[PDB]
């Protein structure tokens, strides 16, 4: 239904002793959904610009580099590429 | 499980389902939801890190909305990313 | 003075 439990699991890694209120968890869910929609929409247009019928990790990466500022873009690219490399190793 | 193979906590299967259901393209490559789930997880961590720091500076034991607001506004990059949400 | 905050906005409980 939402990302709350996964947000909580990430919270337990970054700040194990810190809780989160129900209202703040609602805001976090709003941020994740908004970022999801922004990247997927941009990857959709890029695949259209490239005359490709499929959204691949190439379009996700390009959307990420163009939508996020500065250091966030660099680290998000590092994290996405690491996940894909682990995933395809398996 | 897809998320475990990618080393992620975020649900790759659901991100895949949401990419397919949203009529973003005709097809979705297997790597696309992995990459995207990884980016969402990282962005979540960065927000919680700074909101968590604000709660601790506030001598508080949990993150509340005011801590998220503080974290976004006082971080140039998160403010650029989310300041319009 | 934190169960007062809990009344206003309850803590997210994963279980
Ligand atoms: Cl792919």
């Amino acid at each position: 239904e939402s990302y709350s439990i996964y947000v909580y699991k990430v919270l337990k890694q970054v700040h194990p002793d810190t809780g989160i209120s129900s209202k703040a968890m609602g805001i976090m869910n709003s941020f994740v959904n908004d970022i999801f929609e922004r990247i997927a929409g941009e990857a959709s247009r890029l695949a259209h610009y490239n005359k490709r019928s499929t959204i691949t990790s190439r379009e996700i990466q390009t959307a990420v580099r163009l939508l996020l500022p500065g250091e966030l873009a660099k680290h998000a690219v590092s994290e996405g590429t690491k996940a894909v490399t682990k995933y395809t190793s398996a | 499980t897809r998320s475990s193979r990618a080393g992620l906590q975020f649900p790759v299967g659901r991100v895949h389902r949401l990419l397919r259901k949203g009529n973003y393209s005709e097809r979705v490559g297997a790597g696309a939801p992995v990459y995207l789930a990884a980016v969402l997880e990282y962005l979540t961590a960065e927000i919680l890190e700074l909101a968590g720091n604000a709660a601790r500076d506030n001598k508080k034991t949990r993150i509340i909305p005011r801590h998220l607001q503080l974290a976004i506004r006082n971080d140039e990059e998160l403010n650029k990313l989310l300041g319009r949400v | 003075g934190d169960s007062e905050s809990e009344i206003e906005d309850e803590t997210f409980n994963p279980s």
